[PDB]
């Protein structure tokens, strides 16, 4: 499971994404079956009132409410949870874009194997008591396995690098949607005015309409565009913890200041990375594998092994 | 919204004042239902028209807050944890 | 399911897009059938059958509800190009179709037979602790004796497949039905695509019981069904050049003969012989799933890992 | 825990408080004046809500 | 399933077939719940009670609503063919006949009894370590499993061989499934063209309508013939398939098996003639995979027990 | 489930009957709730409280929709026979009650507990080998503790017999409810007509009072009707069977004489009771089973163990 990976923004936003999904459901069944537009012409023909004839049929009146939802009414109130739809599938197939690749899965079930193993090794819990036998054998073949991980992992850059080109297309996205869906907002209105030249077919070419579902897209419109704004301010932390802090090195100095060891090699470019990720999850592990890191606590636990 | 006109209006409001017979409108089916949409637009209150989206919004917000711990990772890890040793 | 190890990167996007386009017939079948009608609206003014188009007062046709909807279903059937009315139908049967092409290998008893038997020797190979010892490269004797019948199946498993192609031939009999296909599907929508259209013309000849020759109808669902045919057509077009791709993948490699060079020079078993046929095809998509599997089968196809099986049950 | 009880309690106070000060806004006879004498005829409407 | 070994591939297309069958049945049975009826309009002009149909003005038939729905309804029921109005409802009882027919193996108990013990023997046997080491030429677990397991496969040969029921039941169920698709091909092959568009309805309600001959468009006329091509196309690929199978029965007879080229491919050269029922079975099994008769067949040889029981002892 | 083995012919085929009654009663409880409508029309010439049947123009009857409307309701409620209204409801009753009776069998914690058992120590009987060596005339502790098994289930099986009258009540259920079906929907059918005259005397608000319904969901309730008949004869002939079955012997006595005369152990004893029955029901749906089975009822195969 690589749910440990995923820190917190992540899944509020596949959470959010899940909410955008619903949404979007909703509003394609909305627009199925009770999206309708209804137009009457305009200018027909203690007080007693009476009503205005227009002389027309009910089929002129489907005529003229169809010709004018496919003319009058603008396309975002008739398109607007379809778009919604596909872009809250854009963001959730791109949500794990850095969970789906295969070098990069690969080298997570390896990072989060070791760790469990290193969490679950009783070495690293007797060396951390006492600086501050079989398992001394299988502390060793753990200490080698670190040792391959550095050798594997360490020297490339994919995994940083791509999570940011992740976080950048999320919020080039966010702030695309937001701008489009606030430039076309105030197009989604109750009362509409038809102008169609239908005139040799129903004796009107000037309509009023209103369009029944209006103020109920507008309310899911302003509710997609502060998810939207939530899925933002999110990827926008995101952005800001990716470039503030370089993920390229791990300082151990609070391990230095723990432990009594002093020789602990900083991590570096992907390792770093990812024991970011894990102290976003659980700083326990990163100070636990820290005195597995050190060359310096491998000569002392050969020392034991020897003397043992 | 089943709408119907005020015959004898007196400063916008209803008058109301050998066999009965029924009173004529002269209105289509159309103009009632552009009167239908437009009454229910502007006039029924909002809470007769979102109280079933209030009710599912406030019930997602219940759900997400009894559940925010088993879904947040720093507190699930802990309780998957305790879980795990409890019944091991 | 147990069958993913099979499925390369290009299967599973084939997968996850025809279920789209199943999306897709879905709710143009729902569409279609629920709210797909033809309103139609006689021409008071006809010049030569031909709509002549020269406060305002509505125009009376003196027809009654049940004429128009004569009128309606006349012009919807006899006017109303058969592709609007006929897409998502089509659709659903180009998925369907697709489907089946994929799975016809999945399901087809004399190749699911091979693959059972596959599947099920590379997943007892994943969890058998000598095969963990020997890519490590003292031992259970009841566990020794299963690693020599595993090998002993690897061999009569060999037997058994290297003597036939049905596997690989069916894998590019379906790859070649679907390029033709596809092909097909994008030659007729390009063509036919561009027949969706809002307002229609009809000219039915129902003067005797209406009263009026011709008729303009504005079908409804079009538009929307424009788009979506056109959305429609972008997926075929993914699944096309996927499929493309995969026909690339014929001819790039021979998928008939799979060397093993990699393998036994990265491993201590610089001895194994190559596979041929089904099998190299087989192993060619194990690759492309995940080497790893390959490579971790590989120690139980070898003499020198047998004979080295034979040296250490000896010693347990 | 704690904090996850606190929005539910303010939660519920807030949804108590409005629901019942809106709820009996639900009628079913409602009379609308909408001015769209230019198109209907009429002003006034004696609509109910079913 | 478990009887996914006992289905060639004639049986799971033609599986696959009933299940594209079904779909098109409860489509089209929507559909006539639904969105099926007829518009019929009067004609105003008559001779000899037909329909003489001799700006443009509208046509007033005085009718009202009530009026239009009582012809629709009436001119539904009378004039109509059957075919075009329980189209769905035949392929659905069709589709349904087929399936059980289909399916009738594995449900009556006495053959189901025999295939799922069959099953149960053939799966053992395909996962017996002694078939493993009978292919290369022991535990005293395995070779207790290994003796169990001998005494099973000649308890199950004496028991199965006395008759012939699952071969009897396959046949029939392959006659019955063969004679229905020539059915229902003459008949809705016949029963086609009468699924037409425009209908002329005269059903004489003068008396209450006013007018006695009407005209009928038939709006799901074209839809429904569209689907009666796909149902003739499906049982059309069922009917060979099924044909096919028939052959293959009676082409050779399945009540035999010989059993000389595994003996003679084998090191086993004493391998039974398996005949009638458990014959039928072993060739149900060779036309899935021939891998499991010959990883089964190494059970029957009395030489195995021998050096099984020899074994058994050392 | 595991049941599959208590299931005979019978059992298992009139199940797939009552699973296809339920298909066409849900099919009709659609239609009547969808499209179950009476088009009514007022009969201008009317002579002796009934319709006088006695170019071309329409007739007006001067009525709204709403008439129209109300005349349908109140001739569908008044002058349409209830088996036409009424005909899904009724097959979904009859076939809720034959699934009752044919599963209480199972649902009733007494045979349930009692067929659980049975089925659960013949199954672990089946899979002992030790029959294999019984029937050819740690190990030996398993057959031993299975021995001690079935006979302490037996010795608290036979004692009664709830299994078997839980049987003949439910056969004899199923064949008098048949009866009844088959009789009142042979007499009701013909009453489901297309074309029906009603008479509902609402002159007063309407200004007709006979009228000419047409029903257009009845030739499809017809046919309908006629499949339920048809399923419905089908299952009382089953269950006629059935009752013949057993009555045919005394299904509470198993007698093991073929068995212990095959094989070498004669000493098997009759059984009585559920036991036997069950018994029964296990030579029906196999004989192979209850064959296997009775070599460990019988003590001389103790004393070869
Ligand atoms: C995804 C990426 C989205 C990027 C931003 C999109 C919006 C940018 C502006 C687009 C624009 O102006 O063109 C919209 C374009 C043209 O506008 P007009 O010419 O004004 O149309 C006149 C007739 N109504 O509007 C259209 O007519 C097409 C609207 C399509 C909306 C998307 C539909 C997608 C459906 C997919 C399948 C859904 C299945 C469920
Ligand atoms: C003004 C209402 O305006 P109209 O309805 O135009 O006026 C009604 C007359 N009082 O008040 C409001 O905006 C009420 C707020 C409504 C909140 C409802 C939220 C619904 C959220 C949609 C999510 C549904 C997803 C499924
Ligand atoms: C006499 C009929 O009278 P009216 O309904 O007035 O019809 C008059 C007949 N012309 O009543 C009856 O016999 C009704 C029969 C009831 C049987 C239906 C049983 C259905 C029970 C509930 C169904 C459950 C489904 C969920």
């Amino acid at each position: 499971a690589f749910r440990v990976l995923k820190p917190w923004w992540d899944v509020f936003t596949d959470y959010l994404s899940v909410a955008m999904l619903m949404i979007g459901v909703f509003g394609c069944t909305l627009q199925v079956m009770q999206d309708k537009i209804i137009c009457l012409p305009k200018r027909v023909q203690t007080v007693e009132m009476k009503g205005l004839k227009t002389d027309l049929d009910l089929q002129q009146y489907s005529f003229i409410n169809q010709m004018c939802y496919e003319r009058a009414l603008h396309w975002y109130a008739k398109y607007f949870p379809y778009l919604v739809l596909i872009h809250t599938l854009v963001f959730m197939l791109c949500s794990n874009f850095w969970f789906k690749f295969p070098g990069s899965s690969s080298k997570i079930e390896h990072f989060i194997s070791i760790l469990g193993k290193c969490f679950d090794s009783p070495w690293t819990t007797r060396a951390l008591s006492e600086v501050s036998k079989k398992e001394g054998e299988q502390a060793k073949a753990l200490f080698e396995k670190v040792k391959k991980f550095r050798l594997h992992v360490e020297e490339g850059d994919i995994l940083y690098a791509m999570y940011v080109r992740q976080t950048v297309l999320k919020v080039i996205k966010f702030l695309i949607i937001i701008a489009y869906n606030s430039a076309l907002v105030s197009k989604v209105q109750f009362t509409v005015d038809c102008n169609v030249d239908i005139q040799d077919m129903t004796g009107y070419k000037n309509f009023s309409c209103n369009h029944t579902m209006a103020h109920l897209f507008s309310k899911l419109s302003f509710c997609y565009l502060c998810f939207v704004s939530i899925y933002g301010l999110t990827c926008l932390y995101t952005l800001y913890w990716l470039f503030y802090r370089s993920l390229r090195e791990y300082s151990f100095e609070y391990v230095r200041q723990e432990t009594g060891i002093d020789d602990i090699p900083d991590v570096k470019n992907d390792f770093a990375f990812m024991l970011h990720m894990i102290d976003q999850y659980d700083p326990l592990y990163s100070k636990r594998f820290a005195v597995f890191l050190s060359e310096v606590s491998e000569n002392k636990l050969k020392q034991l092994n020897l003397n043992n | 919204m089943i709408c119907l006109p005020c015959k004898w209006v007196t400063k916008d409001s209803c008058n109301d004042s050998t066999g009965p017979t029924g009173i004529k409108y002269d209105l289509d089916r159309h103009q009632y239902n552009y009167v239908d949409a437009v009454c229910y637009e502007n006039r029924l209150h909002w809470f007769a028209k979102y109280f079933p989206y209030l009710v599912l919004l406030h019930t997602l917000i219940f759900l997400a807050c009894s559940n925010f711990w088993f879904k947040f990772p720093r507190t699930s890890s802990k309780l998957e944890h305790f879980v795990s040793i409890l019944l091991k | 399911p147990a069958y993913r190890i099979l499925k390369p990167w290009w299967d599973v996007f084939t997968d996850y897009i025809s279920i789209v386009m199943l999306m897709i017939a879905v709710f143009g079948g729902t569409l279609q059938v629920d709210q797909d009608k033809m309103i139609c609206l006689p021409c008071k003014w006809v010049t030569k059958d031909s709509c002549n188009d020269s406060g305002p007062t509505g125009i009376k046709y003196d027809l009654d509800r049940h004429q128009y909807n004569y009128v309606d279903a006349v012009c919807y059937e006899n006017r109303l190009h058969w592709f609007a009315k006929y897409f998502p139908y089509l659709v659903l049967l180009h998925t369907l179709i697709f489907l089946a092409c994929s799975n016809f290998w999945f399901k087809f008893p004399r190749t699911s037979s091979k693959l059972e038997h596959f599947v099920s020797i590379l997943l007892k190979c994943f969890d058998s602790p000598w095969t963990t010892r020997a890519l490590s490269e003292v031992l259970d004797k009841k566990e020794g004796e299963q690693a020599k019948a595993l090998f002993e199946k690897v061999k009569k498993f060999r037997t058994h497949v290297e003597e036939g192609d049905i596997v690989y031939r069916l894998y590019m009999r379906q790859t070649i039905i679907k390029v033709i296909k596809f092909a097909l599907i994008i030659c007729y929508t390009v063509y036919y695509v561009h027949n969706i259209k809002f307002d229609v013309d009809c000219t039915v000849d129902i003067e005797s019981l209406t009263g009026y020759r011709t008729y303009r109808c504005a079908h409804p669902l079009a538009t929307l069904f424009k788009i979506l045919a056109s959305f429609y057509i972008s997926l075929v077009i993914f699944y096309g050049l996927i499929c493309m791709y995969t026909l690339w993948w014929m001819l790039r490699r021979s998928l008939k003969k799979y060397s093993f060079e990699s393998i036994r020079e990265e491993s201590s078993y610089s001895d194994i012989p190559d596979v041929k046929n089904d099998f190299a095809f087989m192993l060619h998509l194990i690759d492309q799933y995940d080497p790893l599997y390959s490579k971790r089968f590989a120690v139980f196809l070898s003499e020198v890992s047998e004979n080295k099986l034979r040296q250490l049950n000896l010693n347990n």
